[PDB]
């Protein structure tokens, strides 16, 4: 859920249909980056 | 910025925004042609925005200038975030005025306990998410090496300082990366990383700028 991650905003879409602030915050939640950018 | 307040217009004239589609990172103007930010904010195409207060509304004070040179520290390590600093040379010099000014580099390193000002347009929530239109400000002290190291076992290099509160509640957050930490009018840190934002016993970690004054000066002189 919460992990050591850089504080950059570089949105990423998750396999769970959710967009995370960045990839580190995605992986931190064991979710895969379905795509680069907010989930459409 | 979590737990901060809306800065007064003209209070942080050295704050810039780095864009590659949208605002991704903050930065600081150190001279009319150079900006300092975090190396992890590296992109091959970057547009720097200056004189901004409300990022969602054109206010007539803004200057949009493309980066010509984008130089990350030679020893930047992407896995540990050590030497997380980057220099950007503007394609044209910024126009200095009331909303656009430079911040000074530090003569020496800050002492623990020094009060500093942190700013940025990042998330203002530690659990949910809310990004503000107006630039946020936060006053926070530099933490001692023992406290920082106690908070992040085996993760703090000699190029990192913790600035914040062990109690959690106030801190920098996603979208604040690359932003300035100014103490006594000198840029002492650059927003870098942390374990979430505003978590109890997990203060934010920042790049220790005082270790890079020579590299900065040499790089600027040679470019
Ligand atoms: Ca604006």
């Amino acid at each position: 859920k919460v992990c050591a991650c850089p504080k950059i905003l570089k949105p990423v879409c998750g396999s769970d249909g959710r967009t995370y602030a960045n990839s580190c915050i995605a992986r931190c939640n064991g979710v895969s980056i379905k795509s680069e950018g907010s989930c459409p | 910025i979590v737990g901060g307040y809306t800065c007064a217009a003209n209070s942080i004239p050295y704050q810039v925004s780095l864009n590659s589609g949208s605002h991704f990172c903050g930065g600081s103007l150190i001279n009319s042609q150079w900006v300092v930010s975090a190396a992890h904010c590296y992109k091959s195409r970057i547009q720097v925005r200056l004189g901004e207060h409300n990022i969602d509304v054109l206010e007539g004070n803004e200057q949009f200038i493309n980066a010509a040179k984008i130089i990350t520290h030679p020893n930047f390590n992407g896995n540990t975030l050590d030497n997380d600093i980057m220099l950007i040379k503007l394609s044209s010099p910024a126009t200095l005025x009331s909303r656009v000014a430079t911040v000074s580099l530090p003569r020496s390193c800050a002492a623990a306990g020094t009060e500093c000002l942190i700013s940025g347009w990042g998330n203002t929530k530690s659990s949910g998410s809310s990004y503000p239109s107006l630039l946020q400000c936060l006053k926070a002290p530099v933490l001692s090496d023992s406290s920082c190291k106690s908070s992040y076992p085996g993760q703090i290099t000699g190029n990192m300082i913790c600035v914040g509160f062990l109690e959690g509640g106030k801190d920098s957050c996603q979208g604040d990366s690359g932003g300035p930490v100014v103490c006594n009018g000198q840029l002492q840190g650059i927003v870098s990383w942390g374990y979430g934002c505003a978590q109890k016993n997990k203060p934010g970690v920042y790049t220790k700028v005082c270790n890079y004054v020579n590299w900065i000066q040499q790089t600027i002189a040679a470019n």
